[PDB]
C-alpha cells in the first residue's frame, strides 16, 4: 500500500477480484488527435495523408506542377491560460513546404527551374489540450466522438412495407468513405434498378453497359448456358442432370435405352440420382419445349447476313424453323429458374431503354445533370469520375475491408476505387439474396456502426481545405509566368484556416462546458453520437437505431444515455471498451483454453464475439481457476442461457464493464431501476462543485480513477520528497532513480488558483501533501474542484431521514437545516467576466473616463482614477465596474427639458452614460481587471498600472524558478563532485557558482559534471527566452475587432450559498428542489440530541422506485457509525493497539471480501494518520454490481452499535413529543445540481422591444417577457378571460400605442386598456398588401 | 439596421427586390436600344423570374442569397415562417418565471411570490402608489426610491398586491387549469410557492419545475382572474365533475393514519363526550390515535326543506377518526370519516361536500384536510428502510417449481411432443404464472401478517408497515410497482417485440446481476421513448381537436327539441363497465321519465 | 374526420392560421371574399376580444348593430 493509501483506504466489499484495470478514461480523444498531427512517414491517416491524396497538384497537362515536401506546427502564439482570458484560440501555425516544378515545352520530362517555397503558411489548426478539450474562443470545447455507418456494402431487407402485399424487396448499397453512393434495388416486379446518390431510379444493366459490357455480355455474366443442339433431326438439350431439381417433366423424357421419367412426374431425387449415377449428358427434347426460352447471344442469316433474332428475345416455335432452315446447329437460352436462379437480369433488360455503352453513359449523366444537354465527352468523363477516379471516391481501408469480407472474397485490402469486378460482385450477392442464399446484415449491430473522433474528423476538413486550394492553385499554373511566382501567391490561409476553424467551433459534435465537474468532463470526452454530418439526423430515423442492441455489451453503456429528443442517439463508452484497429467497438475477455480460466485478456471486435462463448462475470471458479459449479449462466450466439462447464471459450474481465464511468459510480445501482438510473447518470455531472470537497463515504471504488484521469487534479510526475509546498505551488525533489542524468532538477508543479471556467463556475486547486512527505509516481499532489485527496467528491454527504415533514418535503422537495446552510458546505462559489467596450461610432469614440454624467461623488468611490474600480472591492448589482461614456449630439429636446436646463443651469451633456454596471441581484469581491487596448491607442493610467504589475508579477514567477531549479542542479553537482574527492566542509566555503571550473579524475563523473554544466547554462538561457517572450506578450498591442478600441474586464467573485429554489439530488435518479430552510432546534433530532440536518419524503421512493438510494442511507449510516466510533477511542487518546484492533476489524467486516489489510501499517504514525481521516465516517466501496449485501450492512451497523433496522427513534424539535414509528436515519450523499434559483428566477414589467416586430425583447436590463403561446391561449377561451386575453396580446406585448397608454393609465391610477391593433397583424396588412393582394377592412 | 463594429444586416427582401429593379431598368433600356428580340425575350423571362423569387422563392430553382448559400425569404415566407405559422406565441410585458417550490401554510387560493418578482412585476403600480400617497415627489424619483428599496416601498408593495390576484402556468398547458389566478403573499426567496392541492390540477412536481407569473393589468383581467380563473373557483375538473383539488399523496397518508385502528391500543374501550376530548385523549398522550374507542357525537342531515337536522349518538369509531370529525363540515354524516379513508375514499368525501354544502364550505374544508392531513402524516413518523419490503419465505419455492415445469416442458419438445411455437407459448404461461403466484404471495403475507394480541391469545389485521400504508392508502405506490421489490419483477421483453422466456427472477430488494439489469435496460428506454412520443402524438390530438372546434360557443339557451341519445349502462360482456347514473348525471332529460308502472 | 372538417372555415384568416397559408390567401382573394370575423382564432389574430365568455356580451351587442340601422 502506498502514501496517498496510508493517508485513507476505502474499505471494499465484493468478491470478484479485479483482471484488468480501468485504463486511461480519456484515450480516446488523445490518441485520436494524435494520429492527425503526427510526423506519420508512412499512408497511416494524419495531415501527411490528406497531404499526399491532394498532392502533387499538376496543370492542365500544361506539364507545370506543385508538389508537397513535409509539413511543420509552430509553437502556439499564447499559453491555454492567455487563449482564454483574452479570448483567442489555442492553436498552431501549419507550416508546409511546398515544391514547383515547371517542366521543359515538349520535351522529355525535365525542369526548367525548380522554386521550393520555404513553409507556405496555410491556416493555425487548433491543438488539444493535456487532457482532451479544445480551447476556440476562450471557450473550453469537446468534440464528441462520432458513430456512422460503416463503409463497405451492406444489404438491407425493407420487409413487409413495401407495396402492401409482403413479399419484401432487398437494396444493396455501396456506401464509401468519400464519393458517390451506388444503390442497388429490387421491385414488386423482380426488376434489377440503380440509383446513384439517393437520385432517380434507372434499370440496373445500364451501369454494366457503361462498364462497356453488351447485351449478349450481360447475359453471359449472370445466366449459366442452356445449350441446345440440332443432332440428327429435330431438337436436342445438352442436360445437366441437376438442373431438374425443382421442376416437372413436360414430355417423355428418355435416354440411355431406359426412360428415366415418363411425362407428368416432378423430377426427386431418385431421378437425380439415376440421371446423374448413368452419367446422361444428352438428352431429346420435343420443338415445343423452347416457346419461351430466351436466347443468349446474337445469332444472323450466313448468306444474307441479316438479324434472325437479337440478344435477350424470347424463341418462338417458328422462330426455331426460321434460324434452323438458316443453318444454325446450336441455339443458347437461358436457365431461369423462378424458385432457384430467378430471371431477374433477363426481364431487366427488357425494361432497359438504352443499348450501349456510349447510350448508358448519356442516360447516367442526364439522370445526374438533367435537363441540360449531356456530350460524349462529358458523359464518359463524369461516370469515370463518380466511383473509378482516385480522386472523387475513396472506401478507405476500413471500406474495402468489409467491403471484402461481405462479399466473401479474402483480400482484407485492395483499391480504393470500384473495378469492374466489385460492382458486378455486389450485384452477384444481392441477386443471391433474393434467390433465397444469403442473409441480410443490419445497421445496428455494432460491426456496421463505426467509431470516427476528434483525429479523424478534423483530417477531413482539413482535406476539404485542400481542395478548396486545389481549385485555386491549378486556377494560377493555367497563366503563371516563370521564375517569378512561387508557391506562396497562390495558396490562400483564411480559406483553409476558417474552414478547419468552423469544424472545432461550431459543430454538432463541438460543445461548450456548461459546468466545470470531473465527470461532466470525462463523460463528455467518452460521449458517442450517430448525429451530425455522416450520421442520422434526430427526425430521420426511428427507434431501431436509438434502441439498446446486444452488441452494445461491454462497448457502449446501457444505461448513461440522455433523455429527450435523442435518446439512444448519444450513449457513452463502457469502462472497458476500445476502438477496434479498424475502428469498430471491441471489449476485453479472458481467453478460456479448455477447462480454465486464463488471465490472457483477448479484446474482442463486434463481429468476432459472435461465434465464441463467453461466461458471466459473476461466475464462481477457484483452485486451478475452474468453474465451481458444474454449469454456468453464459451468454454466445446473441442470447444467453445456462452452459456446459468445458466449452466456454471466454469470460467477462470486470463485474463492471457494461456501464459507464456515469453508471459506474453508483453504488447499490443493481438496487435501482434502470429508468431512474439513466436520470441519475444524467444528474450527475450536473454537480457545481462545493466551495469545501467532502467525499463520498458511501461510494464505488472508482473515485479515484475518475478524479486522476480527468486533470482537474495535480498528479505526481516522478517519486520523491516535497521540497516546498504552498498554496500556489508544489516542489518534489526528485528520486536519483526516476531522474534524469543531466540537469538533475527537480519536478515543479504550478496549481492553478481561482480562476474562472466556462462560465461561471470556478476551478481552483489545493495542496493535499504537507512538508517534507515522500510522493511515489502516480500520487495526487493536489485536489482539484469536487476532488478530495484524489476521489471525485461531487457534493457532500448529508444525515438525512426519511420522513413526511407538515409537507415541506411535499412533491419531491427538500427540507434542510440551517446547519447545512451555517456550516457553508453547499456553497458554491461562481467567478463571471464582465467585460466593457469601448467602440468607435460615426458620431465619435467613447471614453472610460471616471466623469460620469448625473451620478453622486459616492457612485464613483469605488471607481479609481481611470474608471475601473478597484481589485478587491465588494460590490454588488448597479454599482459601477467600468465608467464609459458614448458621444451622443444635437440632443434635439423638449421645450419643457430645455426650461429645466436654465433654471438648475446644468451643461446638458454630449455624452450618454454606458459604463459597464454590476447585474441586478448578483454580488460578490472584484478579484481581477483586465485591459486589452487597440494598438494605437495610448495605454491608460491604470492600463499602465497593470502592465507593470503584471510584467513584475510575471518576472517574479520565471525567476522563483531559475533558483529553484539551480539549486536542485548545482545539489547535484555537490553529490557528483564529493564522490571521488570529498570536500564536506571544505567545497561550500569557496563561493557554489565557482563550482563548475572544478574537474575529476579519469572516470565518467567528469562526463556527467560536464553533463549538468550544459544542461545549466541552458536553464540559465532558457530563462532569458521565456522572461522576454511574457513580457513581449504584455506590451503588445492586443488586437480587437472592428470599430472597439479597447476592452476592460472585470471578474467578479460571487459566492453563492444555498437557498429555496436550488436544485439537488442524490446519486439514485432522486431529484429534489430545497422548499424550506429550517432552524436546527425544529430539525427532527434522536435521542442523542444529535439533530437531523436532510428530511426527505418517504413517498418519492417506491413509485419512482430507486431502492438502492435507501441502502445508501443505510451503509452511510454505519460507515458514519465506524467513524465516530474510531472518533471516541481518538478524542479518548486510547492507544495505537487498541485503535488497531477496532480498525483492522472494521477492514474484514463481514466474509469472502477481496479487500485485505495492515498490521503491517507501522505501529505509530500511520495507523494514527490514517485513524484521523477516518473519523468523519469510514469510506466504503460498494462495486456497481460487486455490490456490498445486505448482511454485510446490517454487519457493519452492529460493528457500530447502531440498530440493524437503519431506523430510529426521533424528537419532533418543535413540540419535543416523540416520533411513533422508527423513521430512517443515515447518511446520503448528495449533490448541488448548477440549476441554482438565482440564475433561474426572471421579472420583467416592460422593457425593451424588437425593431421589426414591436414584441419584447431582452438585452440590459429588465429581461424578456414570457412567451404566451397558442396553449395558453386557448386556456384563456377555455375560461371566459376575453378581456385577460385580450390585453395579454395587445396592450402587454405588440400594440405599441397601447402599450404606453397602458403605463401611463397604470401610474395614472386608472386601469383600463384602450386596445388598437398588434403590429403582427398590422405588418400582415403590409405583407399581404406588397404581396398582389388587396387586403382592407371594410364598414364602419 | 446597423450592428456593433459599423457592420449591417438587412431584410433579404432588399436582395430580391434590388434584383427586380434592376432587370426592369435594364429591361426599359434594352427597349430604347432597340435591342433584337433574342435578347429582350430574355430580359422579360429574367424579370418574371426576379418577381417570381421576391413573391414567392421556392416554386421556381429557389434563388440563393447574396455570397452566402442559404436562400432568401420571400414575402410569402415572411408570412409563413411552415404549417400554423402566425400563431405560434408572443412574447408579453408584466411577466416572469422561476423555480417552484412548495409552502403548504397556504389557503387554497394564495401563492408565495418573492419579494423581488413581486416588486419588478407591479413596478408602475408602485410608481402610482407611491406619488399617489405622496411619498415621492414625481415619478422620476419614485424610480429613484424602488430602486434604492427604501423600507417603505415594501409597505407600499403590500398595498397594491391585496385584491390583485395574479396568473400562475406551467408548462405544457393541456386543460384551462394550466393556467390558475392567485391572490399574491409577498414571500423572502426566489422560488415561488405553490399550494400542494392545485398541484395536480398542474402536473407540477417539485423536481426543478418551474412554472410562469402574469399581472393581470386592467379592471376586467383582474376580475376575470378573480371570478374565472382563480384556484378556488375552479375546484372540479371540466372533464368529469370530480374535483381536480384531491389530496394528493402526504396528505392521504396522514389521513389514512388517523383513520385506522389496531387491535389493542392505548385507551381501548373508553366512551368520550365529544370530539374535542377526543383530541385531549391524544395530544396528552393517554390515547393512542387508532383504538377502538365509542365517542358521543352530533351529525347533522339536511332531510328538512333545506334546514340541518341534527342527531346525537354513541358511534363505535376510533380516536383518530374521532378528531377528524372536528373539520367535517356541518350536514355530512359520521359514516363518511367511520371507515378506513384512503385516497379513493378520501376525494369522494370532498365531492359530497361540495353537492350538499356548496362551494364556499367545500374550499374551507379541503385546505382543513390538507393542513391536518401533513400535520399528523408529520406525526405519524411513517418511513421507509430496508427491511421494510418483505420478500415472501415461499418465493424460492415457487420459482423452482415453475424452473420445474419449463424443464418439462422442454423434456416434451425434446421428444416431438410438442411444436416450438408451443413450447414457447407454454413456457411463457407457466413463467407469467409463477410471477402471479408470487404476486399474490408477498401480498397475502405483506397485507396482514402483523399477528397481534387483546386480552387474549392472537388476531390478525391489515399491517401498519411503512410501504404497504403507502399503497393501500393510495398516497404513492402501486401494486404493480411494489411487485417489483420484494416479488420477482416481470417477464422483460426483448428489443423486436418477443417477451424473454426468463423472466427476471430476481428483485429489487436484492440485486439484479449483469444480465437481468442488461435486459431491465431495454425496456427502460423503450419507456422513456414511448412516454416520450406519446407526450407528442396527444399534443397534436389537441391541436387537431380544437381546431374543429375551438369556435363552439353556447349561444342559444334551449333550442328547444325533444332529440335525444337512449343512454343506458355499456354493460361490456360480464357486467357493467361504466353504470347509468355516471353517463346520465349532470345531463338534462329528453322527455318524461316513468317508473316501472306508468300514469306517474 | 376532424381534420377534414376542420378544413372547412368560413373565415380565411382562421384557414391563413393552421392550414397552408399560400393556397388560403389566393383561393380566397379570387372569390374576393369577405372574412367577417366573428369567430374565435381570427380574433385573436387581429388583437380584439373573442367572441365568447367576457367578449360574448360585446359581440352579441356588435352583431345586432350589424345589419341594423
Ligand atoms: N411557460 C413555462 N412554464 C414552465 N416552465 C417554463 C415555461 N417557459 C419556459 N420554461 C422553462 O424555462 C426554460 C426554457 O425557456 P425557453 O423555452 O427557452 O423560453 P424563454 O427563453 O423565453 O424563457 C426551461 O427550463 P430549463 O432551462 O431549466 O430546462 P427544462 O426545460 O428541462 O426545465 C423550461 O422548462
Ligand atoms: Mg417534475
Amino acid at each position: 500500500y502506498s502514501y496517498t493509501e496510508k493517508k485513507r483506504i476505502r474499505k471494499d466489499f465484493g468478491k470478484r477480484p479485479q483482471v484488468l484495470d480501468v485504463p486511461y478514461l480519456l484515450s480516446i480523444q488523445l490518441d485520436s488527435f494524435q494520429k492527425f498531427i503526427e510526423q506519420d512517414p508512412e499512408g497511416q491517416y494524419g495531415l501527411e495523408a490528406a497531404f499526399r491524396s491532394v498532392f502533387p497538384i499538376q496543370s492542365y497537362s500544361g506539364n507545370s506542377e506543385l508538389q508537397y515536401v513535409s509539413y511543420r506546427l509552430g509553437e502556439p502564439v499564447f499559453d491555454v491560460q492567455e487563449c482564454q482570458i483574452r479570448g483567442v484560440t489555442y492553436s498552431a501555425p501549419l507550416r508546409v513546404k511546398l515544391r514547383l516544378v515547371i517542366y521543359e515545352r515538349e520535351a522529355p520530362e525535365g525542369t526548367v527551374k525548380d522554386i521550393k517555397e520555404q513553409e507556405v503558411y496555410m491556416g493555425e489548426i487548433p491543438l488539444m489540450t493535456d487532457n482532451g478539450t479544445f480551447v476556440i474562443n476562450g471557450t473550453e470545447r469537446v468534440i464528441v466522438s462520432q458513430l456512422h455507418r460503416s463503409p463497405g456494402v451492406f444489404f438491407d431487407s425493407d420487409k413487409g412495407k413495401t407495396h402492401s402485399s409482403g413479399k419484401v424487396l432487398y437494396n444493396a448499397r455501396i456506401i464509401p468513405y468519400r464519393g458517390s453512393w451506388l444503390d442497388f434495388e429490387f421491385d414488386p416486379k423482380d426488376n434489377l434498378f440503380v440509383r446513384i446518390d439517393r437520385r432517380r431510379k434507372l434499370p440496373a444493366t445500364i451501369i454494366l453497359r457503361a462498364l462497356n459490357y453488351t447485351t449478349e455480355q450481360i447475359l453471359d455474366l449472370f445466366f449459366e448456358k442452356v445449350i441446345f443442339e440440332i443432332r440428327d433431326n429435330k431438337l436436342q438439350m445438352e442436360l445437366v442432370p441437376e438442373r431438374l431439381r425443382g421442376e416437372t417433366a413436360s414430355f417423355d423424357i428418355e435416354a440411355n435405352g431406359k426412360v428415366y421419367v415418363e411425362k407428368g412426374r416432378r423430377i426427386t431425387a431418385r431421378h437425380i440420382r439415376q440421371l446423374e449415377k448413368d452419367d446422361v449428358k444428352l438428352i431429346e427434347v420435343p420443338v415445343e419445349y423452347i416457346a419461351g426460352k430466351v436466347v443468349a447471344k446474337d445469332y444472323i442469316d450466313e448468306s444474307t447476313g441479316e438479324l434472325i433474332c437479337a440478344a435477350n428475345m424470347e424463341l418462338s416455335l417458328d422462330l426455331l424453323a426460321k434460324l434452323s432452315q438458316s443453318g444454325h446447329k446450336r441455339i443458347e437460352t437461358l436457365f431461369t429458374n423462378d424458385l432457384d436462379h430467378g430471371p431477374y437480369i433477363s426481364e431487366t433488360l427488357r425494361v432497359d431503354p438504352t443499348n450501349d455503352r456510349l447510350s448508358a453513359l448519356v442516360e447516367i449523366y442526364r439522370m445526374m445533370r438533367p435537363g441540360e444537354p449531356p456530350t460524349r465527352e462529358a458523359a464518359e468523363s463524369l461516370f469515370e469520375n463518380l466511383f473509378f477516379s482516385e480522386d472523387r471516391y475513396d472506401l478507405s481501408a476500413v471500406g474495402r475491408m468489409k467491403f471484402n469480407r461481405s462479399l466473401l472474397r479474402e483480400e482484407i485490402e485492395g483499391s480504393g476505387i470500384l473495378s469492374k469486378d466489385d460492382i458486378i460482385d455486389v450485384m452477384k450477392k444481392l441477386i443471391d439474396i433474393r434467390n433465397g442464399k444469403g442473409e441480410v446484415d443490419d445497421i445496428d449491430h455494432l460491426g456496421n456502426r463505426r467509431i470516427r473522433s476528434v483525429g479523424e474528423m478534423a483530417e477531413n476538413q482539413f482535406r476539404v481545405g485542400l481542395v478548396r486550394v486545389e481549385r485555386a492553385v491549378k486556377e494560377r499554373l493555367s497563366l503563371g509566368d516563370l521564375d517569378t511566382l512561387m508557391p506562396q501567391d497562390m495558396i490562400n490561409a483564411k480559406p483553409i484556416s476558417a474552414a478547419v476553424k468552423e469544424f472545432f467551433g461550431s459543430s454538432q459534435l463541438s460543445q461548450f462546458m456548461d459546468q466545470n465537474n470531473p465527470l461532466s468532463e470525462i463523460t463528455y470526452k467518452r460521449r458517442i453520437s450517430a448525429l451530425g454530418p455522416g450520421g442520422l439526423t434526430r427526425e430521420r430515423a426511428g427507434f431501431e437505431v436509438r434502441d439498446v442492441h446486444p452488441t452494445h455489451y461491454g462497448r457502449v453503456c446501457p444505461i448513461e444515455t440522455p433523455e429527450g429528443p435523442n435518446i439512444g442517439l448519444i450513449n457513452s463508452l463502457s469502462v472497458y471498451a476500445q476502438t477496434n484497429e479498424y475502428g469498430f467497438l471491441e471489449t476485453p475477455y479472458r481467453k478460456v483454453t479448455d477447462g480454465v480460466v486464463t488471465d490472457e485478456i483477448h479484446y474482442l471486435s463486434a463481429i468476432e464475439e459472435g461465434n465464441y462463448v463467453i461466461a458471466q462475470a459473476n461466475s464462481n471458479l477457484d483452485e486451478e481457476g475452474h468453474f465451481v459449479e458444474d454449469l454456468v449462466t453464459c451468454r454466445s450466439k446473441g442470447e444467453s442461457s445456462l452452459f456446459s462447464r468445458d466449452q466456454v471459450d471466454y469470460m467477462d474481465v470486470s463485474t463492471q464493464q457494461v456501464v459507464s464511468v456515469g453508471a459506474s459510480l453508483i453504488p447499490f445501482l443493481e438496487h435501482d431501476d434502470a429508468n431512474r438510473a439513466l436520470m441519475g447518470a444524467n444528474m450527475q455531472r450536473q454537480a457545481v462543485p462545493t466551495l469545501r470537497a467532502d467525499k463520498p463515504l458511501v461510494g464505488t471504488g472508482m473515485e479515484r480513477a475518475v478524479a486522476v484521469d480527468s486533470g482537474v487534479t495535480a498528479v505526481a510526475k516522478r517519486g520523491g520528497v516535497v521540497q516546498y509546498v504552498d498554496a500556489s505551488r508544489i516542489v518534489i525533489k526528485v528520486n536519483e532513480d526516476e531522474m534524469y542524468p543531466g540537469e538533475a532538477g527537480i519536478d515543479i508543479y504550478n496549481l492553478t488558483k481561482y480562476t474562472r471556467s466556462n462560465q461561471n463556475t470556478c476551478i481552483n486547486q489545493m495542496p493535499c501533501v504537507s512538508l517534507g512527505e515522500p510522493v511515489e509516481r502516480g500520487d495526487v499532489l493536489a485536489d482539484g474542484p469536487s476532488t478530495d485527496l484524489g476521489e471525485l467528491a461531487l457534493g457532500q454527504n448529508m444525515r438525512v431521514a426519511f420522513m413526511p415533514w407538515n409537507g415541506y418535503n411535499f412533491e419531491d422537495s427538500i427540507l434542510v437545516s440551517e446547519r447545512v446552510v451555517q456550516e457553508d458546505r453547499f456553497t458554491t462559489i461562481h467567478i463571471q467576466e464582465l467585460a466593457c467596450v469601448s467602440r468607435d461610432t460615426k458620431l465619435g469614440p467613447e471614453e472610460i473616463t471616471a466623469d460620469i454624467p448625473n451620478v453622486g461623488e459616492a457612485a464613483l468611490s469605488k471607481l479609481d482614477e481611470s474608471g475601473i474600480v478597484y481589485i478587491g472591492a465588494e460590490v454588488t448589482g448597479g454599482d459601477i465596474l467600468v465608467g464609459k461614456v458614448t458621444p451622443k449630439g444635437e440632443t434635439q429636446l423638449t421645450p419643457e427639458e430645455k426650461l429645466l436646463r436654465a433654471i438648475f443651469g446644468e451643461k446638458a451633456s454630449d455624452v450618454k452614460d454606458s459604463s459597464l454596471r454590476v447585474p441586478n441581484g448578483v454580488s460578490g469581491t472584484v478579484i481581477d481587471v483586465q485591459v486589452f487596448t487597440r494598438d494605437g491607442v495610448e495605454k491608460d493610467k491604470r492600463a499602465l498600472e497593470i502592465e507593470e504589475m503584471q510584467l513584475k508579477q510575471a518576472k517574479k514567477d520565471l525567476s522563483e524558478e531559475l533558483q529553484i531549479l539551480e539549486a536542485g542542479l548545482f545539489s547535484r553537482i555537490r553529490a557528483v563532485l564529493v564522490a571521488g574527492g570529498v570536500e564536506a566542509e571544505k567545497l561550500d566555503k569557496l563561493p557554489r557558482d565557482r563550482w563548475l571550473e572544478l574537474g575529476l579524475t579519469d572516470e565518467e563523473k567528469q562526463n556527467q559534471l560536464e553533463q549538468l554544466a550544459e544542461q545549466y547554462d541552458e536553464l540559465k538561457h532558457e530563462f532569458e527566452k521565456k522572461l522576454e517572450a511574457k513580457r513581449r506578450k504584455i506590451t503588445q498591442g492586443d488586437d480587437l475587432a472592428p470599430g472597439v478600441l479597447k476592452i476592460v474586464k472585470v471578474y467578479l467573485a460571487v459566492k453563492r450559498r444555498i437557498q429555496p429554489g436550488d436544485k439537488m439530488a442524490g446519486r439514485h435518479g432522486n431529484k429534489g428542489v430545497i422548499s424550506k430552510i429550517n432552524p436546527i432546534e425544529d430539525m427532527p433530532y434522536d435521542e442523542n440530541g444529535t439533530p437531523v440536518d436532510i428530511v426527505l419524503n418517504p413517498l418519492g421512493v417506491p413509485s419512482r422506485m430507486n431502492i438502492g438510494q435507501i441502502l445508501e442511507t443505510h451503509l452511510g449510516m454505519a460507515a458514519k457509525g465506524i467513524g465516530d466510533k474510531i472518533n471516541a477511542m481518538l478524542k479518548q487518546q486510547q492507544e495505537v493497539a487498541k485503535l488497531r484492533e477496532f480498525i483492522q476489524r472494521a477492514y474484514d467486516l463481514g466474509a469472502d471480501v477481496r479487500q485485505k489489510v495492515d498490521l503491517s501499517t507501522f505501529s505509530d504514525e500511520e495507523v494514527m494518520r490514517l485513524a484521523e481521516n477516518l473519523r468523519k465516517g469510514m469510506p466504503i466501496a460498494t462495486p456497481v454490481f460487486d455490490g456490498a449485501k445486505e448482511a454485510e450492512i446490517k454487519e457493519l451497523l452492529k460493528l457500530g452499535d447502531l440498530p440493524t433496522s437503519g431506523q430510529i427513534r426521533l424528537y419532533d424539535g418543535r413540540t419535543g413529543e416523540q416520533f411513533e414509528r422508527p423513521v430512517t436515519v443515515g447518511y446520503m450523499y448528495m449533490l448541488k445540481l448548477n440549476h441554482l434559483v438565482d440564475d433561474k428566477m426572471h421579472a420583467r414589467s416592460t422593457g425593451s422591444y424588437s425593431l421589426v416586430t414591436q414584441q419584447p425583447l431582452g438585452g440590459k436590463a429588465q429581461f424578456g417577457g414570457q412567451r404566451f403561446g397558442e396553449m395558453e391561449v386557448w386556456a384563456l377561451e377555455a375560461y371566459g378571460a376575453a378581456y385577460t386575453l385580450q390585453e395579454m396580446l395587445t396592450v402587454k406585448s405588440d400594440d405599441v400605442n397601447g402599450r404606453t397608454k397602458m403605463y401611463k393609465n397604470i401610474v395614472d391610477g386608472n386601469h383600463q386598456m384602450e386596445p388598437g391593433m398588434p403590429e403582427s397583424f398590422n405588418v400582415l396588412l403590409k405583407e399581404i398588401r406588397s404581396l398582389g393582394i388587396n387586403i382592407e377592412l371594410e364598414d364602419e | 439596421v446597423p450592428l456593433d463594429g459599423g457592420r449591417f444586416a438587412t431584410s433579404d427582401l432588399n436582395d430580391l427586390y434590388r434584383r427586380v429593379i434592376n432587370r426592369n431598368n435594364r429591361l426599359k433600356r434594352l427597349l430604347d436600344l432597340a435591342a433584337p428580340d433574342i435578347i429582350v425575350r430574355n430580359e422579360k423571362r429574367m424579370l418574371q423570374e426576379a418577381v417570381d423569387a421576391l413573391l414567392d422563392n421556392g416554386r421556381r430553382g429557389r434563388a440563393i442569397t447574396g455570397s452566402n448559400k442559404r436562400p432568401l425569404k420571400s414575402l410569402a415566407d415572411m408570412i409563413k415562417g411552415r404549417f400554423r405559422q402566425n400563431l405560434l406565441g408572443k412574447r408579453v410585458d408584466y411577466s416572469g418565471r422561476s423555480v417552484i417550490t412548495v409552502g403548504p401554510y397556504l389557503r387554497l387560493h394564495q401563492c408565495g411570490l418573492p419579494k423581488k418578482m413581486a416588486l419588478e412585476l407591479f413596478k408602475p403600480f408602485i410608481y402610482g402608489k407611491l406619488e399617489l400617497r405622496g411619498l415621492a415627489t414625481t415619478i422620476k424619483a419614485a424610480k429613484k426610491m424602488v430602486e434604492r428599496e427604501e423600507a417603505v416601498v415594501w409597505d407600499i408593495l403590500d398595498e397594491v398586491i391585496r385584491e390583485h390576484p395574479v396568473l400562475l402556468n406551467r408548462a405544457p398547458t393541456l386543460h384551462r387549469l394550466g393556467i390558475q389566478a392567485f391572490e399574491p403573499v409577498l414571500i423572502e426567496g426566489k422560488a415561488i410557492q405553490l399550494h400542494p392541492l392545485v398541484c395536480a390540477a398542474y402536473n407540477a412536481d417539485f423536481d426543478g419545475d418551474q412554472m410562469a407569473v402574469h399581472v393581470p393589468l386592467t379592471l376586467e383581467a383582474q376580475l376575470e382572474a378573480r371570478a374565472l380563473m382563480m384556484s378556488t373557483n375552479n375546484i372540479l375538473s371540466p372533464a368529469n365533475g370530480e374535483p381536480i383539488i384531491v389530496p394528493s399523496q402526504d396528505v392521504v397518508l396522514g389521513l389514512y393514519y388517523m383513520t385506522r385502528d389496531c387491535v389493542n391500543a392505548k385507551g381501548e374501550g373508553m366512551v368520550l363526550t365529544g370530539p374535542k376530548e377526543a383530541e385531549r385523549l391524544y395530544r396528552s398522550g393517554l390515547a393512542s390515535l387508532h383504538a377502538r374507542v365509542k365517542v358521543r357525537i352530533t351529525e347533522y342531515e339536511k332531510d328538512a326543506n333545506g334546514e340541518l337536522v341534527a342527531k346525537t349518538s354513541l358511534k363505535d369509531t376510533t380516536v383518530g377518526r374521532a378528531i377528524l370529525w372536528m373539520i367535517v363540515p356541518k350536514g355530512l354524516p359520521y359514516s363518511i370519516v367511520n371507515q378506513a379513508l384512503g385516497k379513493k375514499a378520501i376525494s369522494k368525501m370532498l365531492n359530497t361536500c361540495y353537492r350538499i354544502l356548496g362551494l364556499k364550505p367545500t374550499v374551507i374544508f379541503a385546505d382543513q384536510i390538507m393542513y391536518t392531513g401533513f400535520a399528523y402524516a408529520a406525526r405519524s413518523g411513517a418511513s421507509v428502510g430496508i427491511d421494510d419490503m418483505v420478500i415472501p419465505e415461499k418465493k424460492h419455492e415457487i420459482i423452482s417449481e415453475a424452473e420445474a415445469e419449463v424443464a418439462e416442458i422442454q423434456e416434451q419438445f425434446q421428444s416431438g411432443l410438442v411444436t416450438a411455437g408451443e413450447r414457447y407459448n407454454k413456457v411463457i404461461d407457466i413463467w407469467a404464472a409463477a410471477n402471479d403466484r408470487v404476486s399474490k404471495a408477498m401480498m397475502d403475507n405483506l397485507q396482514t401478517e402483523t399477528v397481534i394480541n387483546r386480552d387474549g391469545q392472537e388476531e390478525k389485521q391489515v399491517s401498519f408497515n411503512s410501504i404497504y400504508m403507502m399503497a393501500d392508502s393510495g398516497a404513492r405506490g402501486s401494486a404493480a410497482q411494489i411487485r417489483q421489490l420484494a416479488g420477482m419483477r416481470g417477464l422483460m421483453a426483448k428489443p423486436d417485440g418477443s417477451i424473454i422466456e426468463t423472466p427476471i427472477t430476481a428483485n429489487f430488494r436484492e440485486g439484479l446481476n449483469v444480465l437481468q439489469y442488461f435486459i431491465s435496460t431495454h425496456g427502460a428506454r423503450k419507456g422513456l421513448a414511448d412516454t416520450a412520443l406519446k407526450t407528442a402524438n396527444s399534443g397534436y390530438l389537441t391541436r387537431r381537436l380544437v381546431d374543429v372546434a375551438q369556435d363552439l360557443v353556447v349561444t342559444e339557451d334551449d333550442c328547444g327539441t325533444h332529440e335525444g341519445i337512449m343512454m343506458t349502462p355499456v354493460i361490456e360482456g360480464g357486467d357493467v363497465k361504466e353504470p347509468l347514473r355516471d353517463r346520465v348525471l349532470g345531463r338534462v332529460t329528453a322527455e318524461d321519465v316513468l317508473k316501472p308502472g306508468t300514469a306517474d | 374526420g376532424i381534420t377534414k372538417a376542420s378544413l372547412a372555415t368560413e373565415s380565411f384568416i382562421s384557414a391563413a392560421s393552421f392550414q397552408e397559408t399560400t393556397r388560403v390567401l389566393t383561393e380566397a382573394a379570387v372569390a374576393g371574399k369577405r372574412d367577417e370575423l366573428r369567430g374565435l382564432k381570427e380574433n385573436v389574430i387581429v388583437g380584439r376580444l373573442i367572441p365568447a365568455g367576457t367578449g360574448y356580451a360585446y359581440h352579441q351587442d356588435r352583431m345586432r348593430r350589424r345589419a341594423a340601422g
